[PDB]
RNA sequence: AAAUUGAAGAGUUUGAUCAUGGCUCAGAUUGAACGCUGGCGGCAGGCCUAACACAUGCAAGUCGAGCGGAAAUCGAGCGGCGGACGGGUGAGUAAUGCCUAGGAAAUUGCCCUGAUGUGGGGGAUAACCAUUGGAAACGAUGGCUAAUACCGCAUGAUGCCUACGGGCCAAAGAGGGGGACCUUCGGGCCUCUCGCGUCAGGAUAUGCCUAGGUGGGAUUAGCUAGUUGGUGAGGUAAGGGCUCACCAAGGCGACGAUCCCUAGCUGGUCUGAGAGGAUGAUCAGCCACACUGGAACUGAGACACGGUCCAGACUCCUACGGGAGGCAGCAGUGGGGAAUAUUGCACAAUGGGCGCAAGCCUGAUGCAGCCAUGCCGCGUGUGUGAAGAAGGCCUUCGGGUUGUAAAGCACUUUCAGUCGUGAGGAAGGUAGUGUAGUUAAUAGCUGCAUUAUUUGACGUUAGCGACAGAAGAAGCACCGGCUAACUCCGUGCCAGCAGCCGCGGUAAUACGGAGGGUGCGAGCGUUAAUCGGAAUUACUGGGCGUAAAGCGCAUGCAGGUGGUUUGUUAAGUCAGAUGUGAAAGCCCGGGGCUCAACCUCGGAAUAGCAUUUGAA
């Protein structure tokens, strides 16, 4: 980069990926436990993960990690899948 | 530019008379005007439809004094105004500050006039107007600046001008030096040797 | 033709050509002298006209004239070429511009010296 | 209410007619009328028109690649 | 943001200002939302020197449209007009 | 009121003719180039080629009122915001773009409006210090520390999810001033300012969809298999084969699919009586691209010109281990080319970024330089002047002509020159003071005035005066016909000319010179190029017995067209309304520059499209 603002971007930019990265991981983590909970069939342990990731889901949403409208999608889905059941 | 070269031998191919010089003395002791400049000058015949034209677009712009790019200027206004476009042109050419000078009778020819006009010695509406081909409009006052009430080719040139028939669309106080443009010349008031009619027919062609 | 027939194939414009392909739509091209040498015209007319074989810029070799009285040009001479048909001449399309690169001025021309790259006689 | 009448052209699709709409336009050149033809893919949800019938459609929300008409209302049905 | 700025034509030495309301991301004398009026710094004779639609003005800045400094300025010019 | 007033032909086929029919010419135009020539000004324009390669400088920072600090009110650092704008280019793109008109399934920093909050805690980390790797670039290791950096917890509904019934989610302080109450005298405490969270509207911006329109080629007729649709899942801000699995076999195409060639699109521009034709510099809108290819990250927004990563070609540095770079930003260089400018000045103005502001930054922009590149204006003198000078040229040797031309004699002095004067572009900034709001407040803050003071790159500015003197300032093409303008010499089918027809082989108005003339004029010619003329692709507006042209004849699908009549419908048609058809341009009226170009106000126009109401 040739202007140190540039330069300075990247650095930021790099810690924020990191950050993001970190933080998209750990939600994912928690939705992947709703999803194997639903594919395996267990109505309660199902409604277990669920309650783990809603705050994730929506805390994230705030934080701008996601849209709100991804979160909504997601709790959405999962109410139905686990209901399904 | 302006045409700076030898005036009468114009009138000799034009066959007339352009008032190149003040008419203190007639063309015709001054030139051979019946013959045309050169050493085919006494040889004279056919001229086709389009020399005809030519030579009536010419007899107008060296009475004038304008050159071709301006002349064809104002041919595309006279087309644009309403009305008839060969009266248009003489009234455009009528309107212009060197030749209301000239008609006023400041100059003793329109490139008297003109020098008039350059040298900064007209006032129009008493502001000083050293354009040549500025359009004097009705009810304008065209005016000598003080500075130039005293040049004695003014003074001759109006006693010029009393040898010639007045123009009724202009007034002329002489003694205070100030003429008002009344109105635009009618076509009946100018020179009627003039056939606008091929000059419009030219710039079809 | 029937109006049916024009909406179904409308009438086709024509194709022109250019007289100087080798321009390639530019006013002039410079190129280099590959032979000069002289022509006799088509008949009706007899002369020896001067002409150069030219290899462009744009790689087109042509024949190009080369007008006016007397010329300086030598193999490998750097021309700058026209527009212009000879008439009498089949082949030659192009002029060669006088007075202009390794081109000279006619020599003693003083009428349409422009037109031969003749400056203005020092009076 | 924009709709758009024209004829089953295709019914082949599940849930969908290919529906042509014809339009009656003056030559950009020649002066002259002619019939141009609009194929319009439309959603039929219950599979109802069948080859030959006449329609009228609607425009909708994108419902495939190439669907973003919706079948209002069967006008006539085929012979 | 939404400001009401000038953008400058006329000539050379001779700027004409037309008083727009424009997205600021914008080039000053490229795309505009809307002309409100327009400001001849050197006018002279019968060719006014501002025209400046008031209520258009309102309307923009009650939907949070800005105000060049300039403008600013003659939209006072344009109240002691009024 | 007006928004127009518009339409020319000629040459050449023959012994001659009339037709047909090419070719050619006169016009207008230009981002031009070239040749000759060249005074000034105003306003524009200026790499069309190599999306070639690029030396050097510069084109994106700012904030100390976020923070620890301190190298010298500020460097470096953290943090915020900007860096997605502005600027460039047209390579790709023939429709995933653009234009027009709609649509539904979206988001949108900064801004505005409204409502709500903003509690209580935590762990870090750069800078720094210590030590150490490296030639450098760039690192490493160990301590240290702050925040509007980061994280949890609390709290939140008019948010989100939920069939309820419920469940779930955030935040940040900083600065100015101060009455009283407090004060461990730090401050609490009040008020205002600038910030912080969430939500809802608005505004702006953007994404997505549809229809119609938008080159050439059929000596390119089949094309497609995530292909077309369905179901479900995933995915997205958002609908959707967007993706995957599965089911079905669809989809497109002679109203030209597919393929190939070419190409950024539009407003416009040029030409044209118009209908058309041609075109897409400058200006403005949209799109695409940023050494080539790929990729995402950060973020409201990028798959990012002056960011990241990877691969590649190239260039460079290297201590051989390893590093560095991207002018299609502005100047500029080389190269290519017929051809296209300064390594300028300034942020004074208009904007843009950051900032409470002051400001700082800004190759945007304003200006200046260069070039007759274009348009427009002006000048290069005016009048008088016959011996009709001389000289040149011609001559019937009489004369004619150059030519009132020159000289001479009176004048004038624009513009250049010199010396002076001298607008306008400036709005603001700072500090007082008062006022009027806020507020506990004669504080602070914000506005309004008012005083003082400061802000112009252009710039020795335009504009004015004063001088002195015609003084400093004219070419270029042409003169056989077309086509305005003719002679004499030289030449002798040579040399040469030429757009076309042709000209030149001894009295050449065609070659070359001269005299004279014609046209145009700071230009004039040539070349290239577009339209015109060309009714020569004919819609307007042509033809086919013999000039080019009726398929050898027929049958016939698609298509085109279709008798009479009633009713109905209103698709075509017609009329009107509403929305839209950017601004600029064009046109008509004005207005402002001494005029003009130019600038500018209003209108007309945008012949269309959508919705809607009528007529039949």
């Amino acid at each position: 980069a040739n202007s140190k603002s540039a330069k300075k971007r990247a650095i930021q930019a790099e810690k924020r990926r990191q950050h993001n990265a970190s933080r998209r991981s750990m939600m994912r983590t928690y939705m992947k436990k709703t999803v194997a909970a639903i594919e395996a069939g267990d109505k309660e342990a199902a409604t277990a993960a669920f309650a783990v990731v809603t705050p994730i889901l929506d805390r994230m949403a705030t934080k701008g990690l996601i849209h709100k409208n991804k979160a909504a999608r997601h709790k959405s889905r999962f109410t139905a899948q686990i209901k399904a059941l | 530019a302006r045409y700076l070269g030898p005036k009468l031998k114009l009138s000799r191919r034009e066959g007339t008379d352009l008032f190149l010089k003040s008419g203190v003395r007639a063309i015709d002791t001054k030139c051979k005007i019946d013959n045309a400049p050169g050493v085919h000058g006494a040889r004279r015949g056919r001229l086709s439809e389009y020399g005809v034209q030519l030579r009536e677009k010419q007899k107008v712009r060296r009475m004038y004094g304008v050159l071709e790019k301006q002349f064809r200027n104002y041919y595309k206004e006279a087309a644009r105004l309403k009305g008839n476009t060969g009266e248009n042109l003489l009234q455009l050419l009528e309107g212009r500050l060197d030749n209301v000078v000239y008609r006023m009778g400041f100059g003793a020819t329109r490139a008297e006039a003109r020098q008039l006009v350059s040298h900064k010695a007209i006032l129009v509406n008493g502001k000083v107007v050293n354009v040549p081909s500025f359009k004097v409009a009705a009810n304008d006052v065209v005016s000598i600046r003080e500075k130039a009430k005293q040049q004695s080719r003014i003074k001759a040139a109006l006693e010029v001008a009393e040898q010639r028939e007045k123009p009724t669309w202009i007034e002329v106080d002489g003694g205070k030096m100030e003429g008002t443009f009344k109105r635009m010349p009618e076509r009946s008031d100018l020179s009627a040797d003039i056939n606008e009619q091929l000059i419009v027919e030219l710039y079809s062609k | 033709a029937t109006i049916n027939q024009l909406v179904r194939k409308p009438r086709a414009k024509q194709v022109v050509k250019s007289n100087v392909p080798a321009l390639e739509a530019c006013p002039q091209k410079r190129g280099v002298c590959t032979r000069v040498y002289t022509t006799t015209p088509k008949k009706p007319n007899s002369a020896l006209r001067k002409v150069c074989r030219v290899r462009l810029t744009n790689g087109f070799e042509v024949t190009s004239y080369i007008g006016g009285e007397g010329h300086n040009l030598q193999e490998h001479s750097v021309v700058l070429i026209r527009g212009g048909r000879v008439k009498d001449l089949p082949g030659v399309r192009y002029h060669t511009v006088r007075g202009a690169l390794d081109c000279a001025g006619v020599n003693d021309r003083k009428q349409g010296r422009s037109k031969y790259g003749v400056k203005r006689p020092k009076s | 209410k924009r709709t758009q009448q024209g004829r089953v052209v295709s019914d082949k699709m599940d849930k969908s007619i290919t529906v042509a709409i014809e339009r009656f336009v003056k030559h950009p050149i020649y002066g002259k009328y002619v019939k141009r033809t609009t194929k319009v893919h439309a959603h039929d949800e219950n599979n109802e028109c069948g080859l030959g019938d006449t329609v009228e459609i609607a425009e909708c929300r994108p419902l495939s690649k190439t669907k973003s008409w919706t079948l209002v209302k069967v006008l006539e049905k085929a012979k | 943001m939404v400001t009401i700025r000038l953008a400058r034509h006329g000539a050379k030495k001779r700027p004409f200002y037309q008083i727009v309301v424009a997205d600021s991301r914008n080039a000053a004398t490229g795309r505009f939302i809307e002309k409100v009026g327009f400001f001849n710094p050197t006018a002279k004779g019968q060719e006014e020197g501002l025209r400046l639609d008031l209520d258009r003005v309102n309307h923009w800045v009650g939907q949070g449209a800005s105000v060049s400094d300039r403008v600013a300025k003659l939209v006072k010019d344009a109240q002691k007009a009024a």
